[PDB]
Parts: C-alpha cells; structure tokens; sequence
C-alpha cells in the first residue's frame, strides 16, 4: 500500500507485457525462455507487493539467466555502437530492455528504503543484459541468411530480407 | 577487483586450482563492469581448520570479491551470485556431509586506492 | 504548469496514443468502443490541464464503462494466473492495461494536492477493468475458432491459429 | 551516478527503442530521418551522462529539425482535434511522440539542477513537434492513396485501405 | 562467522595450532548469536614478518572475526573481548619481549552475501 | 595498523622479501601517525593465482593497510601513496609485460577493537 | 461492506425491494475489491418524513455503502458511482417532481473492527 | 445534509412527529448553509431499547446531521446547538426522570459522494 | 455512548431482544469509560435484507457503537471485542450456515456534540 | 531491529517477569490465573518482534480476560481512594499492573508507527483492570479472616493477621 | 491526554506501589511515615493529570519533608562508598529511592513543557533525599543489635542477624 | 549534565539496588559473585557520569564474566520456553536481568551519541547473559532436593518443596 510498491508493482507488470507482446515474433526457442522469465516476473511482483512476506525467486532462477548469457555472449561478435532496431523482431526486444532497466530503478527504491528485494534486482539486472543479447542474435542469423541467398542466385528472395532490414 | 578462493585441505574439487581460477575470471568479466586485465584472482589452500563445535568431519569453500565502492547493491548482488555457481559445480565433496560454499562481496574506497604499472 | 499536473497530461496523452494503436488490431465492435474511450481521455486532458476551471467527463460516462463490463463478465470464464499475451492482438491490449494503471497513479497526486479529479480517477480504474476483460475475450474467441477447425477436418487452417497463439 | 541523471539516460535509451521499432512501418525517405534522429540521441545519452565533460549536439542539428518542420507544416493542413492512430503507420509515431515529451520532462529536472543540457532539451521539444507533423503526413497519403482508388473503379483495392484507417 | 587467525612464525603457544581453534570456536558459539555449524575458522603462520623498525625480536597475533551485519555495537565490543581473552591464554611467549594480541571485529554485508550447500 | 603485502610467484623483487618490509614499515612510521612497535607487517607469497582472461603471463603485487579509524581522507590518500612508491620501486619484472601494483587502505572500527600485551 | 438503502414510502420502484438488493450486490462483487460472503444489505423504508420547507409532495432515495478503510479515492469514487447507476434505474417515480438519489461511501476502520463467525 | 431523528417509544412530543420535522427543517435552512431542496429528514420510533444498568424508566432523543465536508467547526456546532434548542422544547416527557436530548454533526466526504435526480 | 444493533429476521437468539441488550450495556459499563446513564442502546430487525450473490439462506448480526473521541486504539479495540463476545454467545443459529457477527466501534466529534436534559 | 519494538520487548520480558515473582504469594487458585497470563505476554513478544509476521494471540483469550473481570467485579464492593498494598500479597500485585500500564504505553507507539499490535494494546489493557481486582480480593479475604477470628476468642491469631495488614 | 502527561503519571503510579510493598518490612514508626508519603504522591497525580487545574501539594508539606531529613542526618554517620541493600529491610527502600529518581525526571519534562509541577518536582527531590536517608537508619539499628548480641553472650542469636546483612 | 546521561546513570542505578535486593535469597557462593557484579556497575557509572574523564572498567573485568558464563553453561541443560519465576529465589534474579538489559538500551544511546561506553555496553550484555544462567541454576539445585527427597521417604518435606515450586 505504500509508495514505492505501488509502483515497482506498476513497472513489473508493464514488464511482463511487453514481454508477452514481443515473444510472438522470435522463433520456437526463444520463445520458452520468454515464457518462462514471464513467470519469474510474477514470481517477483508476488515478493514486493506483500513486502517479502511471500517467498520470491530461488537462487537457482539467476543461475539459469547467467549460463544462458554465457551461451550467448560467444555467438554474438561485439562491434561498434549499432543501433537499435535493425530488423523489425530485434526492434520489439530493445524496447522490453529499456522497461526492465526501468523496472529495476524501481525495485532498487524499494531496496534503499524497504530493505526487501535485493535478490529480486539482481535478477532484472542479469535480465536487461540477455535481453541485449538476444535482440542481437536475431540480427545475426537474419543476416546470415543474407549471405545464403547471396549464393543462391535469388533476385527477389534477396532483397525482401533487406527490406526487413538485413545487414549488408 | 581481488578474489581470494579460500578451500580446505579435506575438499575435492572437480577441477585444478587453476582452472577453477580460469572460470571465476570469465564470470567476473562478463558482467561487463570490470577491464580484462584488471580481474586478479588467488587461491588459497588451508592446513589447520575448525567448522563448528561437534566433532564431525567438514569442509567449506570461500571466496571473497573486493571491488571498487560506486557500484548499486543490484551489482553486488549479482556478482556474488554469479560467482557462487561457479564454485558450486567445482565442488566434488569433502568430509562426511555436505560443502557449504560462501561468497562476500565487499567494496574497497576508491579516493585512497593507489595503483602503478610498472 | 505546476510539477504534477504536466506529468498526468503526459501519461494520460501516452496511454491515448497506445489505444489508437492497438485499435488495429481489434474486430469492428471493439474498435467502435476504443474510438470512444479516446475521446473520453481527450475531456479528461482538458479537465486536468485547467485544474478544474473546464468541466470534465460527466458521471453517465462511467456508467457507460460499468455496463459495459457487466456484459464482458460473464463470458470471461475466470481462471488461474494466466500469462499476458496469449495471442498477439491481446498482447496489445494488455499493454494499454499497465499505461491506464500508471496514468492512474498520476492523477491520483494530483487529486491528493489539488482536490481535482476525482471523478477522472474512478474513469481510468473502470477503463483498466475493462481492458483486463477485453484481452480475455479475444483469447477466448481465438480458442473457440480452434474447436470449430478440429471438427471440420483441417490440416493447415488449425496450426495457423496455434501459431498466433490459440490456446489448447 | 547521481538520481536525475540516470532517470534522463534512461528515457533517453526508451525514446531510441521505439524510434527503431517505428522506423520499419514508414517509407523510405522518413526512415533516413529517422536514422539520422537516432544518431543525435546517442549523442545527447553521452552528454548527460557525463554531467557536460562530454560535448553533445551542435547547434547545426537544430537547425537540421527546423528546416524540416518548416517543410512539412505546409503539407500538413491544420484540422479540428483529430484522434491519434488514424492509419497503423501512423499511430506508432504518435507513440515516440510522448516518449519525447516524457524524455523532455527527465532532461528539464537535469537542467534545473545541473545546469547542463539546456541545448539537449532544445532538441527533444523540436523532435516532438517533427514526430506530430510526421504522423499527419502518412495519414494524408494514405487518404490521397483513396481518392485515386476511387477513380480507377476499384471494388476490393478501395477497402483495403479503409480497413487499414484512410480517411473518407 | 570466519575467524582467521595469523600468528608468527617465532610465537610459542601453549596448545597446538587445532587446539587453539576449538577453544575459540567455543568462546563464539557460547555469545549465543551464531550457529553451532556456521562459525569456520582458520589458522595461518607467517614465515616473513617484521614488527616496528627496530631491530629488537618480536612477535604478535591476530585475529578477524568476519560476522554478518545488523548486530549492535555492543555484541560486536563483546564478540572481540571474548575472543582476546580465548588468544592472550594460549601464548607461551616469543621474541625478546611482550607478545601483542589484537581482534578485529568487521561487518560483511548481508544483502550481497551469497552461501549454499553443496 | 596491519601491512599484508601479496605478491605473485613469478615476481622478481630487487631486494629479499625481508628487506622490504623494512622499507615499509619506514615509510609507515615517516607518516608521524603510529606508534613505532604498532607497525606490524607480514608477506605472502602466492602460488595459484590468474589475472585476467588471456593467456599472457603476468604477475601483480598487492598491499592491504589496515589502520584504526578517524583519520580524514587527507591522511589515507598519503599512506596509500606512500606505500605504492615504496613497493614500485622494488620490483624487477615478472611475467611478460608491466607489473601492477596496487595499495588499498580500510579503516578498522576503534570501538570493537580488542588490544592486549601478553 | 454494509450498504443501508433507505427509501420514502411514496417512493414507487421498477421492482421489489428484495430485487434491488441483489442488482446492488453484483454491483459491488463486480469491482473486485469485497469477498463474496461479505457483501451484507438491508433495505428500510421509512413512514416519517420531510424534504424541505416547501409544500410540494417530494421522494428521494439514500444509499450508505460502510467499507473498511485503506483504498484510495479512486476505489472509492467508482463505489459510489457504480451503486448510484444501480439505484436510478429502478425509480419508477414519485411525488410530483423529481426524485433524489445518493450515495455516501464511509470508511470503517480497521484496527477496531471486531468479526467473528458463530 | 441527511437528518435521522431517533425517539423512543414512551416519548411523549408536544406535537405529532410530522411537525417535529417541519420546524428542525426551518432549523437547518436558516443557517444559510444548505439549499432548500436538498435538506432531507426522518424520523424513526423505536421498539425495543435500553438506558443504563439501573431498572428506572427512562426515555431519551437523538439527531445524526451528516453534512457534507468543508465546513469549520464554528458552523457545526451552531448546527448542533440550533437543533438541540427545536428538540428539547417539543419533548413532554416521558419515563420516570429527565429526557436526554443529544445531537451530533459528522461530515460526509465531499469526493466519494454521488448524487442524481431522476 | 450509543449501541445499535441489526439482527436480520431469520436470526434465532437464545434471550429475548431486550436481554441482549441489559448484557451489552453491563459489558460496556465495565470497561470504565462510560457513566451509567449515559449508555444508551436500541434493537432494530430488518425485514428485506441480502447477504451475498449466492442463494444459500443467511444471516448476520451487526453492532456500531459511537463514543465520543479522545481515547486511544487500546480503548476502542478493547470496547469492539467485549461486544462482539456478547453478541456471539446469544446468536442460536439462523439460516443455512454460519452467522456472522461484527462490532464497528466510531468516534463522535466532541467539540460539534450537543447535549441537554430537558 | 527497530527503535520502538527493542523497547516493547524489553518491558513486555519485564511484565513477565514482575509476575512470575508475585505468583508465589498467592493461593492455588489465582495461580492458575497469573502461568495462563505469562503464556500469553509470551504469545505478544513473538508477534511484536517479528513485526506482526509470526500470529500473536488470538481473539479467544480476550474474551477469557473480560469473562474473569465480570466475575470479580461483583465481589469487589468499590470504596474510596484506597491506598495500594493493604497486605503485602496484594502489594507485589499493585506492581505488576503499573509495569503493564507500562508495557501498554510501549505497545501503543508500535501500532501508531508499525500498524500492528492493537488486539496486542487490548490485552494489556483487560489485564491491568484484572490485576486491579485481583489485588482487591486478596484485601477481602484477609479481612475476612479477621472477623471469623473476632469471633473465635483469639488472642495472639487475630493480631497477626492486624501485622499483616488486614482492615479494621 | 498529552504524552509526557501519561508519562509522568504512569511512574508516579508505579512510585507510590513500590512504597506500598516496602512499608511492611519497617518497623511501626516508619510505616506511618511512609502512609503519608502515599498520601502525598496521590495528590500530585490529581495536579499532573489535571494540567495545573486542581491544586495540588501545599509548601507545608515540602516543610514536613526536610524536617524530618534535619533529624535523619544527625544519626547517620555519613561513611564511603557503601553498596545499596546491606540488610533486606533497607534493600526495598533502596529500590523505591531509584523510582523515585524516575519519576523525578519525567516531572521535570511536564515543567520543561507545560510550566506546571514545579513543586511537586521539589517534593520528589526531598523525597528520594529523605529513602536514602530511611535506608542507612535500618542498617544501624540492626547494627547495633549485633553489639548487644555480643555482649549478652549468645551462640545462635548473633549469627542470624549476620545471616541477614547485619555489619561487623 | 545531559539528556542521555542522566537516564542512563538512573537505569544502572536502579539495577545495582535490585541486586542487593536478590542477593539475600542465593546462598553464599551466588552472594560473592553479586557482590563484586554491584562494585563493577559502580565503577560504569562513575565513567558515564563524567563522559569518559574517569577511567572505568577494565577488560579484565569482562573476562571474569565470561568464565563464569562458560562454567554455569554446563550445569544448565538447555530446554525449551520455560516461565520465568519456577522458585522464589529465581523469581528474582529473572526480575535484574530485565533491568540490565533496559540499562544496556540507555547506555547504547550514550554510546551512539558520545561515543563513549562501548566496553561498559559489553559489560551489561554479558551480565544480563550470567543472570539468565544464574536463574536457571538455582531451579535445578532445588530440583535435584526434590529427587533425594523421593528416595528418603519424606511425607511433609517433599510436598514444602513443592509448595516453593520445585519441578516434578
């Protein structure tokens, strides 16, 4: 009822939106690890608004995202400051980082303050770092299917993955 | 940042001293805070130790990370959790019941930490 | 001018612009009932930014809104925890759910210092009650368009539908 | 580090995410625009999250903004208050819009207290009066896209566009 | 509770090294603030040491009690004072003349102190 | 105050380790801020230890100085550096490229500081 | 909640006291904020009377919903504006002119609230 | 403003309970505060009721304003002591002892309250 | 002090309506703040009344004692739980499940309070 | 841990203790009365020093309280400003309900701050007008015994009852 | 009404018990002494809680005070540093001096505030003069009976006065 | 002269005469060692009083307290939530122990403010430790009376025993 849980509430579950919004344009895999960070964020709004009364996530939930970012930190090539939104599917991933970047300065108030949810920052913060690193895989293997097409001999296959924004 | 491993003489580990050290710096540097060459790490076996009163046999395994202060405690948390899954898959048994593996985060003041390179 | 009432115009004109997108992807009644909702935030805006001395939404449009979720009430067949975003034309929906729960909050301050808007306040907690139960009706008419294409024979027309999202 | 700072770094992060999710949807002469857009808000998160030690955007990008609303005021032929959101294209620009207003609001707390960012703040209320003259050009050629429909004798290539928002 | 526990290498204690930790580790458990299994200690001697810049013969002792925060002022006054009076007990003696004894009390901090058991 | 000086095995000093404890419990006591047999120092020499990722080898050196506290930052910044030019202008090389030494300063609290004299 | 409906005698409803009452009661559940079981309401007409100091025969119509307090004036504001659209559309009329309807939302508190279930 | 007038059964009024109404009415919108319309009255006899401890017939009169908020204590107790003045002078009597008369003025909450006119 | 109590029609008691209240006035005397006479009670029944949207037969109890303001949440608490165990000790049963019993205790406003006895 | 909640427990641990000394004076019967009375301070320390998180007491032992007060209320015929400790059984009493008028004053700065505590401050509150009356029987029946031995023709068995403290 | 009033009334309370157990272990000259002590505390709780509106002690009474202090000090040679409760008897004036000091402290709140009781905190002075002065007259009187015990010649008689803190 | 200093020499003074109130109950060793506890928290308060200019206590004295904790730990075998007060005799040092541990809060309030008594706050915490100890020793040696009162076929000095609150 107080007001910094009110609104790290309010951002959670605007996170867990965003989420749902954005898992119906990546494929078959990624799409059960973003159903199953919408039940830990749930699992996290059920800690901070009875104010740790409740049980929360395990240590074994941020053991989960980190061996996932450690997976993919190795495909993804680091480069220059790139922009976000190269293809459309990547676009939608870019915009649920900035909400879980958002999220955790409002569980960090209810930290400072409350001295509940310290657990429950540290895994916003693992998860805006594999939400980077997933919007930056599917501009890969968009644009690695650029280079197949190239080899191919296609004349409109090719030109309707630069229409959606395949790096040349 | 320093990490100091600290293991008993009892504990089996899965893997070398060394190559314990190996995963712990990959760990550290991908959390993106903290330079390549800057992560120094040691590890530290011990002779003569004591866990509790009873007079079971025991083993334990610590480690403790000291960074620079200006970091929020969502940084902190996420470096000693990312660092206590590193030490737990290492850990092989030791004793006559389970390893209890540790890990503080503490933060080193940043106006009086001098540093060359010589 | 003042500090809080600049903040409540401004997620107030947020939570109208992301009605006015996510009426595209609605059926012809739902869309009919979200052009009006936009025309309500629009006198809301006016009361707001005035502090009061333009009259606002009067008490028959929240009668409207309460009508309106007595009849979604009963088809919405209640559950468990349900993740949001079933399909993708309720994933819209339930983003415009968490804009209308923090514009809300907004105007809550500003009814706790200036003694206006009270009346706005109880418009924007029916509106965040209806869109929780307009999101559950389309998943429920997504689902019922699978049973209707499992008994009549299909084979490519019922994976398309479980593609978007159509539960089983 | 400090609280205003990275509360104006990260709307500045949220405008720029969904700047590159609504850059798909427009043509190609608005997404070079929009590119370029993308380009000075980098600029601007360098500026404010160095409190000033950082240089920022010259003067010459604010005269680039100008010189383009001074083009496309005179496309855009002022009507009475029009709904967000006519066509879909069109209704993601008013999204960014109020992202740019609320992106506003954050670097205006740091001006008024750092004492930087009075030049940034100069760039983001011009930026949200090109992204409202913007989203009112799409509307007019997808409305001039009917009238040219409805003299070459279309039957299905007429409602096509009203299905997706032209005005009649 | 860590309790790490550096003497020299010319200090002569009463007891063995091991014999010296059961006797601490029963002066903390007996505060009442600990766990029975929760208090580790470990015992460390030094080969290169100096003490001052004379050239007199000396040794010393001491003691770190690493406990988790949110204790008073007055549990961690008396956790250091329990402590002293368990190490001044056991030197014989070393060097030329008094041996010193001293017990630091510090504070982990409980928020980003990890801890699991394999 | 407590000197733990940590240096590398691969690390070639110019003086024995004994000497070098000398020359910085001098620089400690030109400070005017300790007692002269307050000065306690000790060295370690580590034998499993990693800095960084890569496979280059490399060697580091690090000083903890721990005093009592109440002193400014005035006070804290000057022991620090002078101790990271007592121990830079010791090293020889180690590894193959440029040796890092580092020197942190913590503040012990004075209230739960237990002292005794044998 | 406790909802006290008080109505005239010249008063004429669309239907029976009895079924205005379980119009008021799915009116309440439907917000979400009470439990089923604990929605309880009574209706009491009253033979006693006078509105004004005119002559002119008048009705009116008076509703006191009676929660539990901690909700905030949005939760409050939609309680009196959700019965007061329940209660005007069962006024067929009475009098000579128009008929009054309201409805007051009072806060009970909490910490002095006895229940019990016999 | 809502006036509910409760008198006992034995209460004996020196006029019909109708025209006890007409003069509390005349009362209320002499005080300037309330429009004409909007003062609405009634008044309840009661069956079964309990004075004290002591088995001595007694009989009592009370009156529950509730006016909207806004007002300053000067004007609500005015608006207690005008109504208190029109009861007592219509009591007759009643009971073996002396009639308490009381009234109270409790303040409606200005934002939750709804109102119509059918 | 004034108690009003709202039993439903359904609702057995095991006394009669006017020796529940002689037991409810003996239990607010004994608490000490209230004179003798100045306790005053009175039984309302209610014919048309709805508990819940289910159609299973209940029925409720309710008292709402109003004292004057001035005394601590000790007090009121005090005075909602001797009520509520009096109220509940005559309830026989009524309806098809249990009976729920519930006791507000509100604070008048003595400044606006007006008394006389005529 | 905090401030008003160390100091609630240490004069709840007092009361507990003031009574356990002063069960010792008196006979089996209000024996019974007083070990029922030290489980159930017990019961309000596990409550108010976990913050309301652990179940305190319930609603049962108040109406126990009020029912032995109804019950003693009848013998003790109320006088005049009597001073406290007639005989010294009956002084140990007159003690223990300054210490809960004590510990009731602690209590209530836990509910004004924490919210919690206040069927807690309603036991406190029914136990020092119990352990009013308890300490008024003992004086009873003391002088009670008094006037049997008026009666009796004693000589030395009634003047030790008079050093006692018994009323004349 | 007022939190140093309920304060202050709460410790004169708990004064005027304490002296009501200690008066039974005195001999028949200090009871009356200390029944009107009680008497005395009795009215300052009427002047304290009242806030000044009923009178309170008289100057008559602090005058009855120091001349009893005046025929005390001429029997008890003063000594050094001698530990409180040398016999039982002087162990419970020992206790009350001590509450007395306490209620001392919270009188000299209600004057530091409210400008009342400043005579009544200058009979709670003279009091707590006057128990120090009680206690060191019971362990000489007991003293003394150990002299008159050694010269008489008695085996068992001497040793209970020593079992019960008679000084040698 | 100041607010926290004069509290917390009134609370220590108010424990050392509840000391000398119990010490006449134990027997003689138990007298001893309250008797040389009542000259320590003499010397406490002639260091609080002074604001650390006269030395106080010295570390000795606290290693003397926990050498009798750790010989009295041995004897006690720990049970589960006993009442406090089974006997008289440890019904009072149950009622010290409480009075230290409300000396131990004021002196930590002088400690948080001056800086001074860190080591008489040690000296209070170990104390109130020994009286919990002190407390539970002597219900043992009086129930170990009742168990060599069984085998001695005693019929009026087992039931006394009892009477004083000797375990069964």
């Amino acid at each position: 009822k107080d007001s910094p849980i009110i609104e790290a509430n309010g951002t959670l579950d605007e996170l867990t939106s965003f989420i749902g919004e954005a898992k119906h344009y990546v494929d078959e895999e990624m799409k059960g690890i973003l159903e199953e960070i919408q039940n830990d964020i749930y699992k996290i709004m059920g800690e901070i608004g009875s104010k740790g009364k409740i049980e929360g996530i395990s240590e074994e939930r941020i053991a989960w995202l980190l061996k996932l970012i450690l997976r993919y930190m190795e495909m993804v090539n680091l480069k220059s400051f790139v922009l976000p939104g190269g293809t459309l599917e990547s676009a939608k991933l870019d915009v649920c980082r900035t909400i879980a970047r958002r999220a955790l300065r409002k569980v960090l108030t209810v930290t400072r303050e409350f001295g509940i949810g310290a657990e429950a920052a540290a895994y916003l913060l693992a998860l805006s770092d594999l939400l980077f690193l997933l919007a930056r895989v599917i501009e890969i293997e968009q644009g690695k299917k650029l280079l197949e097409a190239a080899r191919a001999g296609q004349d409109d296959e090719v030109r309707i993955l630069m229409a959606n924004g395949a790096d040349v | 940042p320093h990490l100091v491993i600290e293991a008993t003489a009892n504990l089996r580990l899965e893997t070398s001293p060394g190559e314990l050290l190996e995963q712990a710096n990959k760990a550290l540097f991908a959390s993106g805070q903290f330079g390549e060459a800057d992560i120094k790490s040691r590890f530290v076996t011990l002779e003569a130790y004591r866990q509790g009163t009873a007079a079971v046999e025991r083993a334990y395994l610590h480690a403790c990370l000291s960074i620079l202060d200006g970091r929020d405690i969502a940084t902190r948390t996420l470096l000693g959790a990312s660092l206590c899954a590193v030490l737990a898959e290492a850990v092989a048994g030791g004793g006559e019941e389970g390893v209890q593996v540790s890990v503080e985060v503490r933060e080193m003041e940043r106006l009086s930490y001098a540093k060359r390179v010589v």
